[PDB]
Parts: C-alpha cells; structure tokens; sequence
C-alpha cells in the first residue's frame, strides 16, 4: 500500500523559512502529481500549490507567489517545500497529497499525507 | 578484412538508453560472427523476420543497424512489425518490410534499485503516431483539449514522457528488459559486413 | 481571491438523508466539470468522499452521492448515522492551474442519546 510521510513539527521566529519534507513509498514516484494544502487552526483547508515530481514544474496560487519554492528530489524520492518570509499568520498544519490520475493533474486527493505542524511566534 | 564487428559495444554496454530516445550504431566495414549471438542460452527473444536465425552467418550484408533499448517486458512483444500499442507507435516503430532481427534478455539485476530506477523513459503522449524508424526526443507539451497551451504544463497540458521506475520485486511483465534490435538491408550494392566464410 | 460558499452548517436525525451545497462563479463550478468533495474528521488528515462531479472512489459506501446543476454542486448523504460527524469541503478547479476548497460545512448528527 502507498503511504506518505512528513516532516515533524516545527517552530520558527518570524521572518524564517521553513522546509517541511514528503517522502513516497509504495507506488511510482514519478507519474502522479503533488499537491501542497494548508489548515491553519479553526480556518478550513486551504489550497496551497501543486507540485510535478516528475518534470519537477509546479503551480501556485497568487496568494503565495514569490515566497514558496516546490523541489523534488526522485533519487530518495521526496517532495519538499519552502515557505520563506513567514508571518504570525502562517502557523498552521500542512499537507501533501497524491493526486488520483496518472501523469495528469485533475485535483482528485486521494492519498494524504499525515500533517506537520508549523508554528511561528515569537516565544521560545 | 579481418576487423571483427563491435557487437561488445551494443551487447554489453552498461547502460543502454531510454526507449524514447534510443540509440543507433552503423555496423560496416567488419566481419560478424553471430555464434555468440544465438548459442548464449541467455537471450529471452531471438525472433528473426525475413531470415533464418540459424543461417544469418553465410549470407552478407550490405550494412548493419544496431539499435538498443530498455523496455517493460510484456511490452516486449510491441517490437514486432505490424504490432502496435504505447511504445510501437509513440516510442519505436518498426516497419512493416522489416528484414531485421529482434533479441531482448532480462537485466533486472542492472536495471533496477530497491528504492526504484526512475532513469528510464518512455514517450507517453504523442499528437500522431510515429513513422517508421523514427526518434522524438522533443519534451514539448502535449496540448490536450482545446486552449492553447504556451508552454507551462498543468491543467490540459500534459508532460509527453513518462517513467518506469523500476523494481526488483515486480512481476516477469513489469522487470526491465534490454532489447536490441539488428536491421539488415539485402540491398544490390556490394556487401562489406558479414561473418567468416573461408 | 476568490471563494466557494457553502453554509455555515447541516444538521440531521440518524437515518434520513442531508444535503450540502457548494456554490461558485461559472469559472469555477459551471465551467469544468471537476468538484470533488472531502470528508474531514478532528485528528486525521481529509479523505476523499467523490471525486469528478459524481464518482466514487474504491472504499467509501453508496450513501454519498454527487451531483452538480448550474453553477452549484451538491452531496447528498443517505442513511446518516452517528459516524458521519465531520466537516466536508467542495474542491473545485478555477482555472489558471488553481485548485480552491469551500469555506467547508460542519454535518451534525443531532439527535445523541
Ligand atoms: C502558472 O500558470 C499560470 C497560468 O497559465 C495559464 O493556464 C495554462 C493552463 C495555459 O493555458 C497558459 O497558457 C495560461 O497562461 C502562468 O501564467 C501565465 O504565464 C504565461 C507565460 O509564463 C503568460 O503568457 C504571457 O502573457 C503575456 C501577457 O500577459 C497578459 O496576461 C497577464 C495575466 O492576465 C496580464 O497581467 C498582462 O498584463 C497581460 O495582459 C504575453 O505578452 C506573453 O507573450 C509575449 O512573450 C512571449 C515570450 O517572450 C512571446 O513568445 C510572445 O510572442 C509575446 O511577445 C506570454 O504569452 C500568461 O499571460 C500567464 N497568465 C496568467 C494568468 O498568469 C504561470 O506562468 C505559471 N507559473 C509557473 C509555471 O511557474
Ligand atoms: C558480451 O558478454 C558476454 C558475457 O557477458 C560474452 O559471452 C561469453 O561469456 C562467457 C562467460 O559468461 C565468457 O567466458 C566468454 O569469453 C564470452 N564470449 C564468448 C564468445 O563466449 C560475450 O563474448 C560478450 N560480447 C558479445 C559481443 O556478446
């Protein structure tokens, strides 16, 4: 069976960047795209990016342009994001998930990930 | 002539090539002596058209193509003439005047890695089918629909190549295969390529 | 930017069926034929419900059933038992490579003994 695997929490000062990782296993890495989406606590899902761990394009919202970077890395076969330039209002849970075609993006998310929470402040 | 024709090139080679791009060798000007080919006990497939696979040592050759690829093996059986499906018409096409030989062995235990081998590839969208002993190594965007696509894949834009990602631990019909493929021509010009006769 | 609307909140008795509405501009809803919708329980990650505008994925029962007229879609639940506690949002393509999800719908059982 699939199965996808982040990152642990993290907390960061404001003004940082963050790197939160999905590892692949069970399936072919290259073929279905990633998709990036955000809950921040009591907010709803919110649709981040959408990254191809096969040509390594990617995708995102006017909202996040210019501050999150998608990469893949097929050798370990893993997804990672950065979000640079963080703000109090960015703690929240994040989640990647499979798409359902194949060498296709449709926004079916089957397969999800398991959530790695990020918070910013500026407490210790 | 005594060079003898550099069929260690081709068979032995340590990585071959991905089946969207495969690669040609003009074999010419040498002799070849196909003992080693057809009594190696190794070769899953030795299919021969248009000539006898036990005779092609005594008759010559104008010249000969030399072309290699890895490719899934249930899919093997695409490399016929006249056959068709994803990679006979997308990947490799043979022609339907084929005077050729086809041979492909198992290599899963080169071509494969336990996290997988996502270094093959293959041609998985294509606006038409492929001609006759034809490459397509372009990477433009398949346009799908009917809004133009102006180069960024994503919705009704999809990225031509696909991999294989190989494993060892999948099936005979998903392990990789290493195929090579010897086109001949019985043309009337003077032979130059072909095996010891005295 | 823009947003899907969905009510604030459903509610029904175990045993009858609910319906939830997922509202968008034609760009959104009317234009593609993409809507699918996710169920999304407190300490677990969203599982997809249906996906297109009405298929189901292996897996999930025949209760759920999707339908899109206009420029709204629709799930409808059958057979609601106490289970289906659980916030369901509409996730629908708005062109230019975006996906957007619903403002979400908080489906409550009602009567618990
Ligand atoms: C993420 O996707 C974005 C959206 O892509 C759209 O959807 C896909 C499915 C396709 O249909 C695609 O064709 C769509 O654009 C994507 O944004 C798009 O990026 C392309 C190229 O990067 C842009 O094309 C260029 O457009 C300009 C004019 O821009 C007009 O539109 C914008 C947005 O509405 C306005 O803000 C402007 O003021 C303009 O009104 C053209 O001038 C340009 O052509 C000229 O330049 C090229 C290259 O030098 C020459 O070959 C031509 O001859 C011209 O001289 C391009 O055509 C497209 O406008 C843009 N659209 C939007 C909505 O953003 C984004 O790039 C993707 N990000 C990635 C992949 O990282
Ligand atoms: C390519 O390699 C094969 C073996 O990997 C060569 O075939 C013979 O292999 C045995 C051992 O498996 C050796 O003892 C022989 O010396 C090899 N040669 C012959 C003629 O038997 C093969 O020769 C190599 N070259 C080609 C063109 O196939």
């Amino acid at each position: 069976q699939v199965q996808l695997v982040q990152s642990g929490a993290e907390v960061k000062k404001p003004g940082a960047s963050v790197t939160v990782s999905c590892k692949a296993s069970g399936f072919l890495f290259t073929g279905y795209y990633m998709h990036w989406v955000r809950q921040a606590p009591g907010q709803g899902l919110e649709w981040m990016g959408w990254i191809n761990p096969n040509s390594g394009a990617s995708n995102y919202t006017r909202k996040f342009q210019g501050r999150v970077t998608m990469t893949r890395d097929t050798s370990i076969s893993a997804t990672y994001m950065k979000l640079s330039r963080l703000t109090s209002d960015d703690t929240a849970v994040y989640y990647c998930a499979r798409d359902l075609a194949f060498s296709m993006v449709r926004g079916a998310l089957d397969y999800w990930g398991q959530g790695t929470l990020v918070t910013v402040s500026s407490a210790s | 002539i005594t060079n003898l024709c550099p069929f260690g090139e081709v068979f032995n080679a340590t990585r071959f090539a991905s089946v969207y791009a495969w690669n040609r060798k003009r074999i010419s000007n040498c002799v070849a002596d196909y003992s080693v080919l057809y009594n190696s006990a190794s070769f899953s497939t030795f299919k021969c058209y248009g000539v006898s696979p036990t005779k092609l040592n005594d008759l010559c050759f104008t010249n000969v193509y030399a072309d290699s690829f890895v490719i899934r093996g249930d899919e093997v059986r695409q490399i016929a003439p006249g056959q068709t499906g994803k990679i006979a018409d997308y990947n490799y096409k043979l022609p339907d005047d084929f005077t050729g030989c086809v041979i492909a062995w198992n290599s899963n235990n080169l071509d494969s890695k336990v996290g997988g081998n996502y270094n093959y590839l293959y041609r998985l969208f294509r606006k038409s089918n492929l001609k006759p002993f034809e490459r397509d190594i372009s990477t433009e965007i398949y346009q799908a629909g009917s809004t133009p696509c102006n180069g960024v894949e994503g919705f009704n834009c999809y990225f031509p190549l696909q991999s294989y990602g190989f494993q060892p631990t999948n099936g005979v019909g998903y392990q990789p295969y290493r195929v090579v493929v010897l086109s001949f021509e019985l043309l009337h010009a003077p032979a130059t390529v072909c095996g010891p006769k005295k | 930017q823009l947003v899907l609307t969905q009510p604030p909140s459903a509610s029904g008795s175990p045993g009858q069926s609910v319906t939830i509405s997922c509202t968008g501009t034609s760009s959104d809803v009317g234009g593609y034929n993409y809507v699918s919708w996710y169920q999304h329980h407190p300490g677990k990650a969203p599982k997809l419900m249906i996906y297109e505008v009405s298929k189901r994925p292996s897996g999930v029962p025949d209760r759920f059933s999707g339908s899109k007229s206009g420029n709204t879609a629709s799930l409808t639940v059958s057979g609601l038992q106490a289970e289906d506690e659980a916030d369901y949002y509409c996730n629908s393509y708005a062109g230019n490579n975006n996906w957007v999800f619903g403002t979400g719908t908080k489906v409550t059982v009602l009567g618990q003994p």
